[PDB]
């Protein structure tokens, strides 16, 4: 006897619950930005330390 | 201590002092390390030092005549100091071998020699400066890729391929007439110089130096220089800040001494009246910081430096000093604005008002270059008197309440964080 009314607050919480995956992935690609393009460069130290 | 500018084709300023014992002269030009391509870099400490060969200060010190040099940005000069009876043999230094016949300065042997003493004096600065080498990565990373970021001594491999031909070719694109001002300084009147100007024709000869490419542009970013062998850790940080002729120049040094300098080993240094050092000296966060407020043509730099030995407790240092930061924004006291309006016109005026006609020759030559005449410390002191808590708010809001920082350090720097848990500190969120 529920079948109805399930069906109505399944649309609302899949309509919310995706506008807020979309915006944790775009989130989490901002602050995550300074790790991916950090560089690295090696030069040999001069050996007598 | 009045200034007197006169331009017969030449641009002569002077401030007399009757009460001096000597007195300077030379020429300063507007061109500095700021003008240069990362090819030549450095070519500005290659004049300096051959100015100072000892087969060049041979010749001065037989007529009782010492000399002086300083590379920076935007500005070099070349100044000859001597005895206030005898400044009429200043001037004919200047003239010979270094205006005009400059070419036997220029040998093949003076010159080898000269290199690899300028080798090694980089050398060793790179291996032993380690408060002023992370000042130096501070502009390198700021102003990447722009004219404000080469280094004022040069670099080890930009130094070593630099032949006899590239000093010439800056000297006939930026050694010109109108590139230039000659100062005197200390005992000697301003007539005196004028007339033993134009006694003779002394000129130069084009004029309308390059007019650089890029200008000057701020980014956030940062350097880590880790080097575990070291007993410390060095670290600079800073934001944007004011330029020469902006109309916030006062107001930006007035917000750093607002913080001060601070040495822990100085009994006196740790009773100033700094919010700061409450938090710091509960645990002994550092050995000493300074703030500072740089200003060039272009933009400047606003922020602090420090040095630490406790290698664990790095960011608690970062996270506290970066705190009261904020307070200029939202909740700044009356006190500490009236502390550091008497501080600034102390530091102001043991800057231009010191005892070395030397140091007053660098000043005043920039001023005349920048502006075309020089200010006052009356009219410098009367502005430094009207500044409000409204106007250091307004400045804050707008330079550093949630902006871009730039970052950097070098010994046992593995307590630093990354950026964003830096960045983040730039607003209180409890406005
Ligand atoms: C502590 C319990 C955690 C529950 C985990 C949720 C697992 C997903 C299954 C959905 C069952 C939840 C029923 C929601 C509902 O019926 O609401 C419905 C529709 O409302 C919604 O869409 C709510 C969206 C649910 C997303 C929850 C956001 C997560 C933020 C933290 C929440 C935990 C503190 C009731 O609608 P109405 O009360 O306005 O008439």
């Amino acid at each position: 006897p529920e079948h109805d009314e399930r069906k109505r607050l399944g649309l609302k919480t899949v309509i919310i619950l995706s506008s807020l995956y979309l915006l944790s992935i775009w989130v989490k690609k901002f602050k995550w930005a300074g790790i991916k393009t950090r560089k690295f460069v090696f030069n040999p130290p001069k050996p007598r330390k | 201590a009045e200034v007197t500018q006169l331009s017969n084709g030449i641009v002569v300023a002077t401030e007399h002092n009757p009460s001096a014992h000597t007195a300077s002269v030379g020429v300063v030009f507007g061109s500095g390390a700021a003008n240069e391509n990362p090819y030549n870099n450095g070519v500005s400490n290659l004049w300096k030092n051959i100015f100072l060969s000892k087969e060049n200060s041979a010749v001065a010190a037989k007529e009782g005549l010492a000399l002086s040099s300083n590379i920076s940005r935007d500005f070099q000069s070349y100044i000859v100091s001597s005895l206030p009876g005898s400044t009429d043999k200043s001037l004919d230094f200047l003239n010979q071998s270094f205006i005009q016949q400059k070419a036997n300065l220029l040998s093949s042997s003076n010159f080898e020699a000269t290199k690899k003493s300028v080798l090694k004096q980089v050398q060793d600065f790179e291996e032993n400066d380690h408060p002023n080498r992370v000042l130096e990565h501070l502009h390198s990373t700021a102003f990447q890729n722009t004219p404000l970021s080469l280094p004022t001594r040069g670099t080890l491999e930009s130094l070593e391929n630099l032949v006899v031909a590239d000093l010439e070719s800056f000297a006939n694109n930026h050694f010109l007439n109108s590139n230039a001002v000659v100062v005197g300084t200390g005992n000697i009147k301003h007539e005196d110089l004028v007339n033993s100007i134009e006694s003779k024709n002394l000129s130069l000869q084009t004029g309308t130096k390059p007019v650089l490419k890029k200008k000057a542009a701020f980014l956030g970013s940062e350097v880590r220089l880790r080097d575990d062998t070291l007993p410390k850790a060095w670290i600079s940080l800073a934001v944007e800040g004011e330029p020469v002729n902006s109309p916030n120049y006062f107001v930006a040094k007035l917000a750093a001494q607002i913080f001060g300098s601070y040495n822990a080993f100085e009994p006196a240094s740790r009773l100033q009246g700094i919010k700061l050092l409450d938090n710091i000296q509960e645990y002994q966060l550092c050995d000493n910081f300074n703030h500072f407020s740089l200003s060039y043509k272009d933009s400047g730099l606003w922020g602090f430096s420090t040095a630490t030995r406790n290698v664990t407790m790095i960011d608690d240092l970062i996270h506290f000093t970066l705190k009261q930061w904020n307070r200029l924004t939202i909740s700044v006291t009356d006190t500490e604005v009236e502390r550091a309006k008497s501080l600034l016109k102390l530091q102001l005026g043991q800057l231009y008002e010191s005892g070395n006609p030397v140091n007053d020759a660098n000043l005043l030559g920039a001023e005349v270059l920048i502006k075309g005449s020089k200010l006052s410390l009356g009219e410098a002191f009367k502005k430094i008197d009207a500044i409000t808590v409204k106007d250091v708010k307004a400045w804050a809001g707008k330079r550093l309440w949630d902006q871009d920082i730039a970052i950097a350090g070098t010994g046992q720097i593995e307590g630093l964080l990354d950026y964003m848990r830096i960045r983040s500190d730039m607003s209180m969120m409890r406005w």
